[PDB]
């Protein structure tokens, strides 16, 4: 990829880059997922044995407050106020907030909101005032990148994404180990209740969570699964992994075109009835200029 | 009764 910017590139030191992120050593680990019940066109197999080098990720989402310091320094402008909209879960649309007619087909959930946007995650009128230490959210792809750069950063590969995420367990089903609520206890923040009429909030929330909500993984990360979906670097494909081959298999970076960009670990909304993608194999993608209110981003760096 | 959807694309309500 190759991003134009309106800002020039801050000079940071190797120090402040790495404050919040966790360094995870080179190795390999096991990527991907044979659950019966995946949806065979995400492609989450095959399961396979891939080679990372060494690097630095994020313990938690960017936050709104970093978010903020981003634009307070650059002036950027994201995608959603380009476009004026963006997308907006029905409940929490306040009555009478202007909406557009706009469908997205077969999830009619989702509004689209003029105004909506990472300040005003609900439409004109909302604010962020309480929610300095939640997810950005509205942040495209390509405002994620522009972050990352800005940062000194960059986003993860997909595979990089998934061995952090997975903390040091071999093929577990999240990111803590093979049950949703071991003890009882809820450890991310996905949606309970009856999708998509009522959430219960019975993990304590029915919109994002602060980036450090619940307890982290094995590696020191927060919310890799839930809260948020996050932006990868890589296009999307269902079958590009499939070969067995050095770009699939170390220090893989995906197919070198798409159309969409990977986006991973589920989000306040996912639930095991629709989409039960907090799985840490799981994995779906969005088109690099759409925003919504559940998908923002975590950034990588080489060390 | 399609691959369920979690990421609303801009170019999907055109
Ligand atoms: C359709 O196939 C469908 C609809 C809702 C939730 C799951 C699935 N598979
Ligand atoms: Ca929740
Ligand atoms: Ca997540
Ligand atoms: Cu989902």
């Amino acid at each position: 990829h190759m991003p134009s910017f309106d800002f020039d590139i801050p000079r940071r030191s190797p120090q402040e880059i790495a404050k919040g992120m966790v360094a995870i050593p080179g190795g390999t680990f096991r990527m991907g997922g044979e659950d019966p019940d995946a949806f065979p066109e995400d492609g989450e197999g095959p399961v396979r044995t891939v080679r990372l080098s060494p690097f630095l990720i994020d313990r938690y989402a960017v936050s709104n407050r970093q978010f903020a310091a981003f634009v307070k320094a650059t002036g950027y402008v994201t995608d959603a106020e380009r476009y004026g909209w963006s997308f907006v879960f029905h409940a929490h649309v306040a009555p009478g907030t202007p909406v557009m007619d706009a469908v997205v087909p077969e999830a009619p959930w989702w509004v689209a909101v003029p105004g909506a946007y990472w300040k005003a995650p609900e439409g004109p009128g909302s604010s962020i005032t309480d929610r300095p230490n939640h997810p950005v959210v509205h942040v495209s792809w390509n405002d994620a990148v522009a972050y990352a750069t800005w940062a000194g950063k960059r986003l993860p590969t997909e595979a990089e994404w998934e061995m952090a995420a997975r903390g040091g367990l071999d093929q577990a089903r999240y990111p803590w180990g093979n049950e949703l609520t071991p003890r009882g206890r809820h450890r991310c923040n996905i949606w309970q209740g009856t999708f998509p009429v009522h959430d219960t909030g019975e993990d304590g929330y029915t919109g994002t969570a602060p980036v450090n909500a619940f307890a982290p993984n094995g590696y020191g990360l927060y919310n890799v699964a839930g809260n948020v979906w996050e932006w990868c670097a890589d296009w999307w494909s269902a079958d590009w992994h499939a070969t067995e081959s050095p770009a699939t298999r170390i220090d893989p970076r995906g197919p070198e075109t798409g159309t969409a960009r990977v986006t991973k670990g589920g989000s306040f909304l996912c639930h095991e009835s629709y989409c039960n993608r907090y799985r840490v194999a799981a994995r779906t993608c969005n088109t690099p200029d759409s925003s919504a209110a559940h998908t923002g981003f975590r950034c990588a760096a080489d060390p | 009764a399609t691959t369920p959807l979690c990421g609303p694309s801009r170019a999907s309500i055109l």
